[PDB]
Parts: C-alpha cells; structure tokens; sequence
RNA sequence: AACAGUGGUAGGAGAGCGUUCUAAGGGCUGUGAAGCCAGACCGGAAGGACUGGUGGAGCGCUUAGAAGUGAGAAUGCCGGU
RNA sequence: UAUCCUUGGGAGUCAGACUGCGAGUGAUAUCCGUAGUCGAAAGGGAAACAGCCCAGACCGCCAGCUAAGGUCCCAAAG
RNA sequence: GACCGAUAGUGAACCAGUACCGUGAGGGAAAGGUGAAAAGCACCCCGGAAGGGGAGUGAAAGAGAUCCUGAAACCGUGUGCCUACAAGUAGUCAGAGCCCGUUAACGGGUGAUGGCGUGCCUUUUGUAGAAUGAACCGGCGAGUUACGAUCUCGUGCAAGGUU
C-alpha cells in the first residue's frame, strides 16, 4: 500500500514553534530559524544551571566580607577563626544573616576573634 | 528561629512556616524530628560548636511530590550528536510546629 | 549594486514613517455651499464666501 | 452599527490605506468634507462606500444622521491578476494588478 | 533565598580631602565606596553606593618622575589627530578632570557604571556648596 | 519506473544540471522501487501439516466444542428447517458442518445463514476449524477422518 | 541488597515510538466521527490524553501479518507569496 | 591485578596535525626514535587563541574541600 | 485485488495528443466537489454599474456560482506591558515594577538592570570564516524485488530428510 504521509509533519513542526513563543521577529514564525534557536537554547540552559551554583557563593562571600570588615576583621581571618573556634558549620548562604539580624553575626565574629588571639 | 541541617543543605526555620526539602522517606501524616540544630536565635542566643546540645525541631509531613518538568537537551555542532531527556526532582513539604530548644 | 540581504518587517515599517498625507485646508461654506477650500470657490456654485462665480 | 463593504475594486492596497488613515475615527460630515478635498484615486470609491453605509444606517436600523462616527474602517487585499511585459534581449517580466476590499462600519457616538 | 534590594535604600554623603594622598591609592578606595561594596546589602544589578565629595583636589601627589612623564592621549577621529597632555598641565590647569578620569577608569562599563559615576563631585580648593545634604567626614581606611 | 513513463529522452533544456523531465525527483517522474507483481506462497513439510491438523482437531476436543451426531438428514432444502435444527442444539455462534461424502440438501439449506459453513471430510483445513467456534461432524465423517489420518 | 560503572566521530550490538492496509473480539458516533484551532495535563525520548470552538459522516482500541515507513539542506521539482 | 588465546559473523580506516625529549640537514634560515594532546573532549588558567598547564560532562541542589592560577579597582580572595 | 484516490493512478477522471512551441521531423501542459431538491435570493434602500444592507428559501446564506473542509508562508484593525544616552548570532540564568487568574500547579503575560554567549549542514590535519549550499512556506523525493552462495536463530523428523 501507499502511505501518503500527511497530518504527521504538521503536528511535529507545530510543537517546535510553540516553544519559540516570545522570540524576536521571524525567529518565532519561521520553522527553520525557530528550530535552530530552540536547539541553541537547549545547552545555554545546561551551561547556566551550573554557573548559577557558583554565582551565589560569590555574592555571599562579598556580603560576608563587607559585614566582617564592619567589625575590624577581614573575610579570610574571620573564616579561619570560625573553622578553628570549634567549627560552627555554616554555609555562606546561612551566614548571610548579617543582612537581617546583625547582632548575632557580631556574636559569631566575637567568638572567632576570641579564638583567633 | 533555628538553623537546621537536612538533605546535605542548611535552612532557617521558625514555627508556623512551610518548607520544601529532599525526600524524607516518610509517609504523609506522621511527625519527623530534626536533630542537627546549629544555631538558635531570639532573646537568648545559643551557639553549639558542631551542634547545639539537646535540641530537636519537630515537623509534620503532608505532601510528597515532584517539581515541574525540566527538559535537558544537548548537542554538538557539525558532528551530528544530539541528546534529549526529562527530569522531575522529588520533594517533601513539611511545616514546623515546635522549635523545642 | 544588488541588495546584500533582505530587509526585515521592522526596518520597512520604520522607513515608511514619513510616507503619509496631510489634512487639507478646511473653511466655511460659501453661499450655503459645501465646505469649500481656502482661497478657492464653493463646490456648489463656485462661491467665494458667498461671492458666487462660474 | 451599520456596515458597508466593497469587494474587488480595481485599486491596489497601500494606496487606499493612505486615504483611509485620514478619515478613521472622525465625524461623518467632517469625513465627507475631507474626502471631497483630497485629489487621489481612492477618494471617490471610499466616499461612495461611506454614503452607502450612511444610507443603510438611516433606513434599515432606523438610526440618525449628524450623530454617527466612523467606528471601524479598513482595507484588505484580494485576488491578483498577473500579466507579462516584454523586456530587452528577449526576456519577460511579471506585473501584478492587485485588487482590494474596503470595509466601513459606522455607529452612534 | 537571599534578599535583593529595590529602591528601599538610603544614600549617605561623604567628604574626602585629597591633600597629600597619591592618585591610585585614593581612587581605588573611592571607586570601591562608589560601587557600594562597603555595606552588607550589596547587589550587583542595583545601585547601592553613596555620594562622594572630594576637596583640595589640586594638592594630589604622584611618586617618581610620573609628574613629568605620564602623558594623557586623546583622538579626535580625524586623520592625524592625536592630542597629548603632560600630567603637570593636567594638574595645574584641569585638576578635577584628572581625578575624574582616574576614578572613571576604575568603574564597571555599561549603563550602571555610567549611572554610578554621576554620584561623584570633585572640587578644586577647600569649599563645596553641598550644605543642605549634611556631609559626613570619612577618612581613608586603607 | 523511470524507463516506462511516457516522454523524456532528451535534456529538458547556472541552474541545476537536469538530465530528464522524468527523473524521480520531478513532479511527474518515475517511481523508485515500489511494488511489482509477484506471488506470496510457500509450502511446509507434510508431517508438519499433519501435526497441525491433528493439533487443531484435538484442541476443540479439549474444551468440548465438538458435537458429534448420529446422522444429518434433511428431506427438503428449507433454511427454516436448518435454523430449527441449529436452535435445537446449543449453537448460537458461527459453526462448521462436516459430513461424509456430499449432501446437496444440507449444503443448499444452510448456505444462506451468515455464520454456517458446510464442507466435506476431504476439505477440512486448519483455518476453517480454528475460525468457527462449534464443530458439528457426522459419525461417518468421524470414521473417514480417522481412516485418512 | 552491597559493590562498580554511565564524553564520544567512522563503526558493531540491543531495546523501543509513530503512519497506511489486512485477519477476530469489543465498541464509539447525528445527544455530532475524521480533519483544523487554543490551553497553565502526563511519560526518560521518539510521543500520548483531557476540556472548549469550528466542522458535518465516518473512526478508533488489544493481538498478529505485510510495507510506495518518518524530510531542513541534493546551485533538488511543482505551487503560493 | 583481570586480562589473554582459538574459531566463526560484520566493519571502518590506508602514507593526519602540533608540542616536549635524544641523534643526522637547508644555511641545526626538514628527517628518525620516543611520550603526550587534538582528530573523536566539554570545564578552569594562559586578555581573545583545534595541539600549551590543570582536569575526563548520566541528571537535579541558592551545600562543602581542593588542582593549575591568584588576593588595590575593573573581578572572588592578604 | 492486505493495488492508486486528483503533485497519486494512463500524458489525458474536465470537450487532451487539445491549448502552446517549432519551417519540419517532433516536444507537450494546467485544470474534480453548492444543496436531499434550484427551493439559484420576489420585494425595499445606497450605488451609472459592479458590490453591499434589510426581507425571503433552506437544517446551515459564516453553503450565493473557482460554491465540502480552509493549515503555513504573506497583508491588516483594536488592545495589556516595554521603548528616544543606546554597541546587539537577541538567546539563557538572576531580577524589581505593572497587568491578569489556570488541565491550582513551590501559576500566566511583559520586562528596566547584571553575568555568559562568534547561526545550520557538507568537507578537511584544522572553519566564526573572507571554503560550498539554502529568499520564505507547503507538497513530492533516495538501501527494494528475483535468482544463487555462506552464517545465526526457530520448528518437524532423524541415519535418514525431502518432493
């Protein structure tokens, strides 16, 4: 028998154009450029999903550095003291509490200074 | 106001709020207790060196589910290499009732 | 010289910005004429603000 | 609301649109006065369409003149005639004689 | 889930004198203050800096022979146009512009950098008109 | 195919180097491969056929779907009589009638019923018996089938 | 369970998704089928449902069989713009 | 430490590139032996830079420790 | 008939070896569908007419003569968010403000700012290339069948197997 082959290509091509909604100009209407761009955004997301993990540690480090320098310490000395004054396992994210409640952060800095000298 | 450690990560919890964490392998309805309490805030302040001694945080489980689907697609130009798959990471939702310092 | 590449819709629409007409000069009906043009005759009877001609 | 449509008038689009841009949203008497004073090809056609719409509104739906405004007005494209023009060195070129539809909808303000 | 910042901030006013201090060793600190890295609520995509007023900008200092050797170039986009000025003329004729150039070269490029630069006020001499803003003296920590 | 479509034979006319107007990629060109007349049929060893017919016959006996009756006789070729005979037994679905030699009255009486098929003992086969549900067979046909196999 | 492993072109091996036709059973349609349009649903991928509009008479599910079996490129062919 | 042999079924490839280490040339202004990487390999450092240095991507996390390289501001850290 | 269903099947489902091209031998197309039934829109209004708006037939007039269904490219009208100090393979991650409210889901649309980021295929030792190819959309378009050779797997019988 003969398989005419209709109703299959349109259904598959239309799904590609639906993911390209919101693109600039002909990139959201023409099939070829839409497919090219959807493929390119495929690994742009994979690359960024791992950069995001190392782009917030930098922010936390900067904020902790500023907060510590408000007390007379530096970031490196404060971290060494914390690692040595016991440990007090505290991710930089959870040591960002300098922004919200600054008093406790000063207590932690005081403990680190007490052990550091 | 307590800092607890779970799922290889750390979170800050006060009673009455709801949080999403990694799978606890607990059927929805029972009560879980977190043992690793690092910090306690509010009025008096307690700082345990590895942990605060004798501190347990209570929570109850009401839902275990999966997040929105993420489609992972990668390819290599001019070498005809494609790969596509999907992912839905499981999660467990819990609300705190007693910090219990 | 031939075009190097086609022009997108946005560039064409932006080029046609100044390609439009103008609203004409509107004046009074001369000798109950029909809304004649400035410094000209009435459409009805060739009137100049009531001064009919032709 | 009253509607009047003219189909396949021998006038290319993008030429009727220039005039139609002038009379969109204006009062009926002002629109007619504007159309009577611009020397272009599409003005007599658009004036006839507008007056047909006015007559329909007055007669069929029993509406009133001196109170109507041009609520909607647009020009669409229609079937195209294709012709051929000979050129130098035994070549041919294509000519597109285009046609348009004109629609006007008036309503009480 | 940390906290960003959005328009709910306050900008203080600081006054720094440039008597004796060297060029770069002051410009670096001033730029750091301008970007807002000295406060725990830092945010990369939002302006969180302060306002910096510099007085006595004509008494700046340079080490070595740079005062007669450092040359400022500019190009006018016309053929053969390359204008040059020695540091001595820049110091004795346009003292504020040298400081502005030194600080501006130390700021990030883009829209936010150019909007950050608008908070710097440089005055030759020991007098400024910014009185209603109540400036607060600030020494160079570094 | 390419060499049977009427026309072609010459070059059509920096365009692509066309060779014929009946090439496979043109609008009305020839067909590459596609159907061709042939015959689908093979044969199996005789013992395989014998084992197959034995198995399909025994499968019905396993679940008592074989009804053997003393003899089948219809004086008149009336479809009403055949319907009455079928209703007398518990036969409501398609059934297969097997009789020794050949009876004209039975063949002409059950012909029009939608689900009934009449064959002789010599014409039994696997597909016919595996298709119909209930198999009615005359005792003489049983004996002759036993003799043949 | 406990250990161990999972980059990949030319290539070798394995498991699967879809389209048209045929055979039996089982059953959906004028109380609206195929097709077309929209949506914030479901699987690890190829893919599959569920609601609403249009449409106005034919289609699908389970197990097998047979193939004119899946299109982004050939200065590809035809048509429309 | 887990690779090795024999038989049988399928292949593709057929006188590549650069950088270190030891011998012989143009005119030490290509040759052979040996090791690596790219070809078929993403990530971090050399400002950008197939072949140099570190190191081998099943997927997710707003967790931690380090290699080459670094800690005045661009740009995380003296 | 486990053959096609209007780019398929004869070149030709239609006044087809016709129209058209060539002095001549010769080459050689494109083009199916109102409705069960013409019941194919009497009559009124604008208009020179074409074309429209009512009324009417009909289950449907958005079935009105190229008339079942009506996709994409292409052309327009209205509106929610953004946009006139800004350097751009335009996407991806983070993110204020504004507008909504779904197959209720750690929802939808838009998007100031910050980081990163030299299209697709072919070929080559090596390509972002200033090495080749594509104006865009849609349809058609490439590992088969017959007879022999050898190997793997399955079934029947077995010193026999088989027409």
């Amino acid at each position: 028998p003969r398989v005419k082959g209709g109703t299959v290509t349109r259904k598959r091509r239309k799904k590609v154009l639906k993911l390209a909604k919101g693109y600039f100009g002909s990139k959201h209407t023409l099939y070829k450029v839409a497919n090219q761009q959807v493929m390119k955004s495929g690994n742009y997301a994979f690359r960024d999903r791992r950069q995001k993990k190392r782009d917030f540690r930098k922010l936390w480090i900067t904020r902790i550095n500023a907060a510590a320098r408000m007390n007379g310490l530096s970031y490196s000395r404060l971290m060494h003291g914390l690692k040595l004054s016991g440990i007090e396992v505290n991710r930089k994210m959870l040591a960002d509490l300098a922004v919200n409640d600054l008093t406790a952060f000063n207590q932690l800095a005081d403990a680190a200074k007490a052990q550091l000298n | 106001y307590a800092i607890i450690k779970t799922g290889g990560k750390q979170i800050k919890v006060e009673e009455g709020q709801t949080v999403y964490i990694e799978k606890l392998a607990a059927e929805a309805g029972e009560t879980v207790t977190f043992e690793d309490v690092l910090f306690v805030g509010g009025d008096n302040v307690k700082v345990g060196n590895p942990t605060v001694e004798g501190a347990t945080v209570t929570a109850k489980v009401e839902k275990q589910g999966r997040a929105k689907k993420i489609t992972v697609f990668r390819y290599k130009p001019k070498k005809n290499v494609h790969k596509k798959q999907g992912h839905r990471q499981p999660y467990t939702k819990v609300t705190i009732e007693k910090i219990n310092a | 010289a031939v075009p190097f590449r086609r022009t997108s819709k946005m560039k064409k629409r932006l080029r046609r910005t100044h390609f439009k007409l103008n609203v004409p000069g509107m004046t009074e009906c001369p000798s109950c004429g029909e809304m004649k043009l400035s410094h000209r005759v009435c459409k009805a009877c060739g009137s100049y603000n009531g001064k009919d001609i032709n | 609301q009253a509607k009047a449509v003219a189909r396949t008038v021998r006038i290319a689009p993008r030429k009727a649109r220039l005039v139609m841009d002038l009379i969109r949203g204006k009062q009926v008497g002002e629109a007619v006065s504007i159309l009577n004073l611009t020397p272009r090809a599409a003005s007599p056609i658009i004036e006839k369409v507008l007056k047909s719409a006015i007559a329909n509104a007055e007669h069929n739906y029993e509406m009133d003149a001196n109170n109507l405004v041009i609520s909607q007005a647009f020009v669409d494209e229609g079937p195209t005639l294709k012709r051929f023009r000979p050129r130098a060195m035994g070549r041919a070129s294509q000519i597109n004689k285009r046609t348009s539809h004109i629609t006007i909808v008036v309503s009480e303000k | 889930t940390p906290m960003a910042n959005a328009s709910t901030i306050e900008r203080k006013w600081l006054v720094v004198d440039a008597a004796g201090k060297t060029l770069g060793r002051l410009s670096s600190e001033v730029a750091a203050i301008l970007r807002g890295k000295h406060k725990p609520t830092y945010t990369p995509h939002v302006d969180t800096g302060d306002h910096v007023i510099i007085i006595n900008a004509e008494k700046i200092e340079l080490t070595g022979k740079k005062l007669t050797d450092k040359i400022y170039y500019r190009h006018t986009q016309h053929p053969g146009g390359l204008k040059s000025r020695t540091a001595l003329e820049m110091r004795t004729n346009y003292p504020e512009k040298m400081l502005e150039l030194a600080i501006k070269g130390m700021l990030p490029k883009g829209s936010l950098g150019r909007q950050m630069f608008k908070k710097l006020n440089v005055y030759r001499g020991s007098e400024h008109p910014h009185e209603a803003q109540k400036p607060e003296v600030y020494e160079l920590r570094g | 195919n390419r060499s049977e479509v009427r026309g072609g034979g010459r070059k059509p006319w920096g365009r692509a180097r066309q060779g014929s107007i009946r090439s496979p990629q043109w609008r009305g060109g020839g067909v590459v491969f596609g159907p061709t007349p042939r015959s689908y049929s093979y044969k199996l060893p005789k013992k395989v056929r014998r084992l197959a017919i034995k198995s399909v016959l025994s499968s019905k006996v396993i679940d008592n779907n074989i009804i053997v009756l003393e003899d089948l006789t219809l004086d008149t070729a009336k479809t009403k009589e055949m319907a009455a005979i079928l209703k007398g037994l518990s036969v409501e679905k398609k059934a297969l009638i097997v009789t020794a030699d050949a009876n004209e009255a039975v063949a002409l009486s059950a012909r029009n019923i939608p689900g009934v098929t009449v064959v002789e003992a010599n014409g039994i086969n696997v597909l016919d018996v595996v298709n119909h549900e209930k198999l009615l067979i005359t005792k003489a046909a049983v004996e002759k089938v036993e003799e043949v196999l």
